[PDB]
């Protein structure tokens, strides 16, 4: 029962390994808080 | 009524100048996962 270490996981450069992936029942990812200026 | 027809056949499958850059798992058994295998060209090698 290991969870993602929030300080660096999930790592933005890691995703699914194949083009034909089955929709995930549960997914994760990082996101920038509203307090960080938006840039392209 | 049939809308699509597929002429299925076996062929002498080869991959003489490429190798897999990604294989779902172990064993070369056909599966849905195998649809995502990735091929990569072999390294050039001039000999003379």
């Amino acid at each position: 029962p290991v969870y993602a270490d929030p300080s660096y996981q999930p790592e933005p450069q890691i995703g699914e390994s194949q083009w034909n992936e089955a929709d995930a029942n549960a997914a994760g990812g990082r996101v920038l808080k509203k307090t960080t200026p938006m840039k392209p | 009524k049939p809308k699509v027809v597929l002429y299925s056949e076996d062929v002498n499958m080869e991959t003489p100048d490429t190798h897999l850059s990604y294989k779902p798992g172990k064993g070369d058994e056909n599966s849905k996962a195998m649809l995502g295998q990735q091929s990569m060209p072999n390294r050039p090698n001039y000999i003379a």
